[PDB]
């Protein structure tokens, strides 16, 4: 095993660590709170309450059945809103952790090609794929670029796994955000 | 605010100053092992503005706040409607920043046409009355003053030294800004229609009543304090202006003055539109 | 922190070609040779341990940068370490290396940063990978900073020259006979080129030889029928670009009619203050019955009847044109025509003493640069008087009693001249050394002057650079695992003081009951 | 690297102040704005006394370890405790509540005054130094001093203290009063290394804090 894969054998690895501490943390300050688990059940219970309202409305519903959807759009504006500043909480604190994740790569993996590329990268994404790297041959892996690939890819799928992923109704209202 | 806090950097010829008066004090604090020393000289610094000239500032500043709310309150009723009772204040900075203003318009008028005249026609008997310009470069960045004449006259004392120094100048400059000041707080009044006779017209056309008093009693009670309102208030200002520059107020005390008063008409006009 | 200064290897191109180092600024992490992983760290080297191949694979491994350490003794080094790095600093030169490279005279700050460098290096293979991580924890780290900037070309460099003349008893149309030699030191470190021997040992030569005939000319019974011509050439290491210019200036221009057709010979001396063996270099050999030939035979009757420790011997090579740098300085004469030979000590131009920092005043002996000195003045005498034609015997030295060689004298010139770095790129016009020369040179020659050669702007045949000296700063710093498990020595303390106040009742509730019983007892 | 350091020595000041407000209740009372009150009436206290001591003590010259000027400024940090006093004053509730706003707040200020510009600067340097981990303990030590502080203002303010507990809170007062500047004089004469020095301050703390203690549940006693 040369020292090229078993970077990135260990960069994969601490991608992997890497999204099960940010999932820890959103645990942690999010999902355990009270005031997580209340606006979430809200915010789908809203959520199923006005697509079933709306199925059932036809055009005969009347002003005020109309201004009682509004109303329910707007309850359910303010409790997304609310549940974005909660999640936001996580994800500043992932920003930090992110900032102590990079002082660490640096500090293993500073000048080193971690992955070769089987492609040419497109000039606009060269400045991450081949950052930080000596070297003309733009199919030189970045750790950066390698771990933002395997962060974007495990994240989702682990969140997937544990039920931690955001409803798609909450990702559907979020969309408003 | 920026003599207050500026990070810029004035070569004194000792060392490098922040012209700041926090900045500096605190870079002082923080690289002067003689802390004590470091603040006293920033509080008494010669060359850069002082963080006792910030204090005489702020006390300057609460006492301008303090006379501004001084007022003489009239109580108006409602003639249409019983028991609305209103109170009509009469300021005692009744004629404002004006006078303060005009005065200081003047004089900057008499400075520029006395420099251009000294600078044109040198020697001539009226200008040297006018005035006459020296320029001091006294380690400091250069400042033109009027060493003789009117000009010289109304020029301020830079300082209580001084003040000791040429006594009668300060006598004669404290006596001409007061007299000014109350000359053009009446002038102002009669020509601003803010008399007596003109805010009991306007009260008969808000149909706002005195108590007890005809429309003309109003205006003869009106009459009765407007006019000592405004020069009294002219007085105070100019000899609030006086003490403040005395006390070397950072901005002026004519400055400190005119942004007190600018600010709180202005805080008056947003809390009535509100 | 610990500040130390860091001469930083030259920067140079010489008839377009790219020498020496690219970079002047370093970031890095310190570590010696024996780490696994140099790749943008500071490699530091003791000269004593320093080797020509662990060079070569710090290159390889891409070093951030490296660090010569020198012994603050360049006597007290031993002969064969030193010996090893002359013969290594011609291919260093050579070599364009991106990596920069940087000499440090020793401290005991430096030295003992060195060793904790060392000992953090070799920790890592010889323990367990816990052990491993709980040494690198305590360990203390040490971060190289240099406080330059990169370096910059300088457009506009002068070389200065400075020729001075005395003439024989029938004027300008006498044979005029030219003593050069070059000023310049060159090593891999502009600020240690010292140059003793190379070429303040010429210099030294070349102004004793001045001395003695400005003494002759003064007084007419002594006064010779030659004019003589002393040049210290600026820019010698570098093509002799100021012997190249004066040659242009005295030959191209007809007014200057001396060169022209009365140029008997040029004598040049190069490394001159060493060795029994002296070598003359000559691009052709003498014809006989010219008068380099007769220079050619009262020097080696001289060297065989006086001086018999000392072996004389010719060599000739042919100028090679396709060559971008000239073996010697003789051969730009004999390019333009003039008949010209080189006296060295050194057998080979390619000797690493030539071109080295190591060529140090110790290195010099005085008693030998002073027989070569007298060798040198009497067969000079001796073609200029005729000598051997009157019958005058080659045993017989015409400089001694009131013309003897002044040992002191020549003792303090070189040390006036190692006392301070000679390298071109150092040497300005203004500076304190050619002030001096000039001075020197002009109390016993007339008409001394100076020439001044610039590099082409649109085809500059030499470029020099600046950042030549640095300060370099040494961090102490922690690593990133010693962060986190501080980190997580914090997240513990926190959680300990959490449940310390949250338990704060029942320490109130202790105390209370103590205060009670205290009480009632 | 330095962003480890800082981010470390910033969580170790900071999060044991927050620990302390949540646990104290004091976010239950709503108490923020009257410990923003408190660090305001720190800042003025600290401006006057900074005023003081350059208006009436000139520096001393000499080389030699100015006892009268550590001496002085223990002197001048009386001001501290009539702060203290003044913020207890304006502030409603229970005693416990009051002194642990006043020293909450005081504290608070104190750190974001001396302790953060230094914490940003230094800790965010190249170099790694134990100085800015000392400081965050130092910083938690003066927490707790300021506590015990408030506790002894409020002890000595209380108008039903027995005559015979007033000598032992003054004592106490007096101690906490001139303790920088006992151990300033202590580590200066003693050479003490940083940790020495650190360990020594914290030591002391914790036995001001004891006693204060023993001697609050003693008065509270003597009432129930």
């Amino acid at each position: 095993m040369s020292t090229m894969f078993a970077d990135t054998l260990l960069i994969v690895f601490i991608s992997v660590c890497t999204a099960l501490l940010a999932e820890g943390i959103t645990w942690v300050l999010v999902y355990r709170t009270d005031k997580y688990k209340r606006l979430k059940a809200e915010v789908e219970k809203q959520s199923k309450k006005l697509e079933k309202k709306k199925e059932t409305i036809t055009e005969s519903a009347g002003r005020q059945q109309k201004k009682k959807i509004e109303r329910q759009e707007e309850k359910l504006k303010n409790n997304n809103r609310d549940l974005s500043m909660v999640r936001m909480k996580s994800m500043f604190a992932i920003g930090f952790c992110f900032t102590a994740l990079m002082g660490m790569f640096n500090s293993i993996f500073d000048g080193r090609v971690v992955a070769k590329l089987p492609f040419t990268p497109l000039s606009y994404i060269q400045g991450l794929s081949h950052r930080n790297l000596l070297g003309d041959d733009t199919t030189d892996c970045s750790f950066i670029f390698l771990y933002i690939l395997c962060t974007m890819s495990i994240r989702q799928n682990i969140q997937k796994i544990l039920g931690l992923a955001p409803s798609r109704a909450a990702t559907k209202q979020a969309g408003g955000f | 605010v920026w003599k207050a806090f500026s990070p810029t950097t004035v070569n004194t010829g000792r060392g490098m100053e922040f012209e700041g008066a926090i900045i500096a004090l605190f870079h002082l604090l923080a690289t002067r092992t003689d802390k004590v020393r470091a603040l006293r000289e920033a509080f008494y610094r010669q060359n850069l503005p002082n963080l006792m000239n910030l204090i005489a500032t702020i006390f300057v500043f609460a006492v301008v706040i303090y006379f501004q709310g001084f007022r003489v309150d009239l109580p108006i009723k409602s003639a249409r409607y019983r028991g609305q009772y209103n109170t009509y204040p009469i300021k005692l900075f009744y004629t404002s920043n004006i006078p303060i203003i005009l005065q200081s318009a003047l004089v900057s008028n008499l400075y520029v046409i006395s420099q251009m005249l000294s600078a044109r026609f040198s020697g001539n008997l009226l200008v040297s009355l006018l005035g006459t310009w020296s320029d001091t470069s006294s380690g400091g960045p250069a400042r033109a003053y009027p060493v003789g004449g009117l000009c010289h006259y109304l020029s301020p004392p830079e300082s209580f030294g001084s003040v000791l120094e040429d006594p009668v100048h300060a006598v004669v400059y404290i006596v001409f800004m007061l007299g000014s000041c109350a000359f053009f707080s009446k002038t102002w009044i009669e020509v601003s229609g803010s008399s007596a006779k003109d805010v009991a017209k306007q009260l008969k056309e808000q149909q706002m009543v005195m108590r007890g008093h005809r429309e003309t009693s109003m205006v003869h009670e009106l009459n009765r304090y407007i006019p000592t309102a405004a020069a009294f208030g002219g007085l105070c200002i100019g000899a609030l202006s006086v003490l403040a520059d005395f006390l070397g107020a950072i901005g002026s005390g004519t400055g400190i003055l005119l942004a007190v008063t600018i600010i709180y008409q202005y805080f008056e006009i947003f809390v009535k539109e509100q | 922190a610990h500040e130390f200064t860091v001469y930083r290897m030259q920067q140079y191109d010489l008839q377009g070609q790219p020498y020496g180092t690219r970079n002047a600024v370093l970031n890095t992490e310190a570590r010696t040779i024996d780490a696994d992983v140099l790749s943008r760290r500071c490699v530091l080297m003791r000269l004593l341990d320093f080797s020509y191949e662990q060079y070569q694979k710090a290159l390889r491994q891409s070093a951030g940068a490296v660090v010569i350490i020198l012994p603050r003794a360049m006597a007290a080094v031993p002969q064969d370490v030193i010996r090893q790095f002359m013969e290594t600093e011609p291919e260093m030169l050579a070599m364009e290396t991106v990596v920069p490279v940087y000499f440090a005279v020793e401290d005991e700050a430096l030295l003992s940063i060195y060793e904790q460098t060392q000992a953090a290096s070799a920790a890592q293979g010889s323990a367990s990978a816990a052990e491993v991580l709980l040494h690198t924890a305590t360990a203390n780290g040490f971060q190289m900073v240099t406080s330059g900037v990169q370096s910059k070309a300088v457009s506009d460099w002068l070389i200065t020259s400075v020729e001075g003349r005395l003439t024989g008893l029938g004027g300008e149309d006498l044979p005029t006979i030219v003593i050069v030699a070059h000023y310049d030191a060159f090593g891999v470190a502009p600020w240690l080129s010292h140059g003793a021997d190379s070429n303040g040992s010429g210099i030294s030569v070349l102004l004793e030889l001045a001395r003695l005939f400005s003494r002759l000319y003064t007084y007419k019974r002594t006064h010779a029928a030659y004019n003589l011509l002393f040049f210290a050439s600026g820019g010698g290491k570098f093509n002799y670009q100021g012997t190249k210019r004066w040659l242009e200036d005295n030959l191209d221009h007809t007014d200057s009619s001396l060169l022209q057709d009365n140029v008997a010979f040029v004598l040049c001396l190069d490394t001159v203050g060493r060795g029994d063996s002296l070598h003359l270099h000559v691009s052709k050999p003498p014809r006989e019955g010219t008068l380099q030939h007769a220079f050619l035979r009262e020097l080696e009757a001289v060297a065989a009847h006086q001086f018999p420790e000392v072996r004389f011997s010719m060599v000739h090579k042919k100028i090679n044109l396709a060559e971008d740098i000239l073996a010697w300085e003789h051969e730009r004469f004999a390019i333009r025509r003039l008949p010209a030979f080189t006296l060295s000590h050194l057998e080979s131009h390619r000797d690493g003493q030539r071109s080295s920092i190591m060529d140090v005043r110790s290195r010099v002996d005085s008693k030998t640069l002073t027989r070569n000195t007298r060798l040198i003045a009497e067969a000079l005498t001796r073609v200029i008087y005729n000598l051997t034609e009157k019958g005058t015997p080659p045993d017989m030295p015409v400089f001694t009693e009131q013309m003897q060689i002044q040992q002191e004298q020549l003792d303090s010139v070189m040390d006036w001249l190692t006392n301070q770095p000679r390298a071109a790129q150092l040497v300005d016009k203004d500076g304190t050394l050619l002030s001096t020369l000039e001075h020197y040179l002009s109390r016993y020659l007339k008409e001394v002057k100076q020439h001044h050669i610039k590099a082409d702007k649109r085809d500059p045949e030499f470029v020099f650079y600046d950042q030549l000296k640095q300060v370099m700063n040494a961090y102490r710093v922690k690593p990133a695992i010693f962060d986190l498990l501080l980190a997580v020595c914090i997240g513990a303390y926190l959680g300990m003081a959490y449940t310390a106040v949250q338990h704060f009742d029942l320490l109130y509730k202790t105390v209370q009951r103590l205060l009670v019983k205290a009480k009632t007892q | 690297m330095t962003l480890f350091h800082f981010g470390n020595c910033f969580a170790l000041a900071y999060f044991p102040y927050f620990i302390t407000y949540k646990c104290s209740g004091l976010s239950e009372y709503n108490a923020f704005w009257k410990c923003v009150q408190a660090g305001v009436t720190y800042l003025f206290v600290q401006l006057c006394k900074m005023l003081f001591l350059a208006t009436f003590f000139p520096t001393w010259e000499g080389g030699i370890y100015d006892f009268i000027g550590e001496f002085m400024k223990a002197s001048v940090d009386v001001a501290d405790l009539i702060g203290l006093n003044l913020v207890m004053s304006r502030n409603a509730g229970k005693g416990e509540y009051k002194i642990m706003v006043a020293a909450l707040g005081w504290a608070t200020a104190e750190l974001i005054m001396s302790r953060c510009i230094p914490l940003w600067v230094g800790a965010r340097g190249i170099e790694f130094d134990w100085k800015y981990i000392q400081m965050s303990i130092d910083s938690n030590i003066s927490l707790v001093h300021y506590i015990v502080a408030s506790a002894q203002v409020w002890m000595i303010t209380r108008y039903d203290l027995y005559h015979t507990f007033r000598p032992a809170v003054l004592l106490l007062m007096f101690l906490s009063v001139y303790k920088a500047f006992v151990m300033e004089t202590f580590v200066h004469l003693c050479s003490l290394g940083s940790w020495t020095a650190l360990l020594a301050r914290a030591v002391v703390t914790g036995l001001l804090a004891l006693s204060t203690l023993a001697l609050y549940v003693a008065v509270v006693n003597v009432h129930s």
